């Protein structure tokens, strides 16, 4: 009974962070171990002529970009545990999530790595022109 | 190839929205398209669920450098002898608004303890997952009926952590450095402990040199077995699964090849008593 969201590859990486006191830490811990980053994202199809923003409604990708589903590139909505938030609430989910092509290989560690501007709503050294 | 870890019990026919979703397999086939997913015009997010999500099927295989790990070896079990707690759980079924998953109904230990959890689980919402009190029932037959009394007598999860450390504390602290968590058929028992054990880098106590054994999500501080009064979690316990030592049939019946004085009461913290009495008769009899 019920339906499977994930695949065995995957298995190792959610239990070591389900269990974590600090989740992102163990993320970048079992990267810098030699660990395969999340699989299994929401990767969409679009024409690569969006704005660039990096959280938008739909997606928004340019031709630096992957548009992403936002709750599949957060470790906390993929480990389903508390997000670090004072009301506990996310921020990708139900939104898109625009990650630099050359960081797509792992969009749950950019997004934990990331800040995105609130002045002009692009990734910081990836798009954002306010320096 | 898929797994049951995080398996989605919700009774929902259709999958989740691109944006929603956790995973591109938990996305409805309607966005499915040319080996990826498709943002419809006019097709819109759904702002009312609760999904529960399943966890069991953890794995914690993993070897990432200043992680101690969890599972240890016959002979590093036998030298923390003194850290042996044996550890069982019983189980009440989800239902109703979801089905194919089981959450911890009474925890039992070798110490004589058994506590009784009012039954929860992992929700997913549109903005998070709710840790929260679902539906559920014990399982159907004559073995389970015991069960029964216990769906309306379980502790909030906050008061279960606190009791668990607090015992744990109180028997090991001048005992052992450490707690080794002595089971049989691991599975549901690694489930539970989802529900009180966090784990990290080894680290030190707050008031001394000990390793740490506890974590407070109050103050973000580590406590030895000697500081951790008002502490909510297990920090970095170990544990080993005696029927993966060659035994053959259930419990009760290897148990009984060595021991006589503990006769089979039907409840967790007697499983607990003959799963951690097993281990001493193999590792230290004759
Ligand atoms: C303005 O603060 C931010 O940069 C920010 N706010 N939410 C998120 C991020 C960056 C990471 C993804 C989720
Ligand atoms: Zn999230
Ligand atoms: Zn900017
Ligand atoms: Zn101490
Ligand atoms: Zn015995």
């Amino acid at each position: 009974a019920g339906n499977a969201t994930e695949v065995p590859a995957n298995s190792t990486v959610l239990s070591f962070c389900a269990f974590a006191v600090d989740a992102a830490k163990a993320y970048k811990d079992y990267l810098a171990s030699g660990g395969q980053p999340i699989t299994n994202c929401v990767k969409m199809l679009c024409t690569h002529t969006g704005t660039g923003q990096a959280i938008t409604v739909t997606p928004e990708a340019n031709m630096d970009q992957e548009s992403f589903g936002g709750a599949s590139c957060c470790l906390y909505c993929r480990c389903h545990i508390d997000h670090p938030n004072p009301k506990g609430f996310c921020d990708l989910k139900g939104k898109y999530v625009q990650i630099p092509t050359t960081c797509a290989n792992d969009p749950v560690g950019f997004t934990l790595k990331n800040t995105v501007c609130t002045v002009c709503g692009m990734w910081k050294g990836y798009g954002c022109s306010c320096d | 190839n898929v797994t049951g870890l995080f398996k989605d019990c919700s009774k929902v026919i259709t999958g989740l929205h691109p944006t929603q979703a956790p995973t591109h397999l938990s996305v409805d086939t309607k966005f499915k398209t040319e080996g990826l997913c498709v943002d419809i015009p006019g097709i819109p997010k759904d702002m009312t669920y609760r999904r529960l999500i399943s966890m069991m099927g953890f794995k914690m295989n993993y070897q990432v450098n200043g992680y101690p790990n969890m599972f240890i070896t016959r002979e590093e079990a036998i030298r923390h002898v003194r850290a042996w707690i044996g550890f069982d759980v019983e189980g009440c079924h989800a239902t109703r608004e979801a089905v194919g998953t089981n959450l911890p109904l009474q925890l039992g230990f070798s110490t004589g303890v058994n506590l009784v959890a009012v039954p929860t689980g992992y929700v997913d919402t549109p903005n998070n997952t709710d840790f929260s009190r679902v539906s559920a029932k014990p399982p159907p037959g004559d073995q389970f009926k015991h069960l029964i009394p216990l769906m309306y007598k379980g502790l909030p999860w906050n008061v279960v952590r606190i009791k668990i450390v607090q015992m744990l504390s109180d028997t090991l602290k001048n005992l052992s450095d450490r707690v080794v968590f002595v089971l049989w058929a691991h599975g549901f028992e690694l489930t539970s402990m989802k529900y009180f054990v966090k784990i990290g880098p080894e680290r030190t106590c707050c008031l001394c040199d000990r390793r740490a054994t506890c974590f407070s999500t109050a103050s973000d501080t580590y406590a030895c077995w000697h500081h951790s009064i008002g502490f909510d979690y297990v920090y970095n316990p170990f544990m080993i699964d005696v029927q993966q030592w060659g035994f053959t049939g259930n419990l009760q019946s290897n148990h009984d090849l060595y021991c006589q004085v503990h006769g089979n009461a039907h409840v967790a913290s007697c499983d607990a008593i003959m799963t951690r009495c097993l281990a001493v008769h193999e590792c230290f009899v004759k």
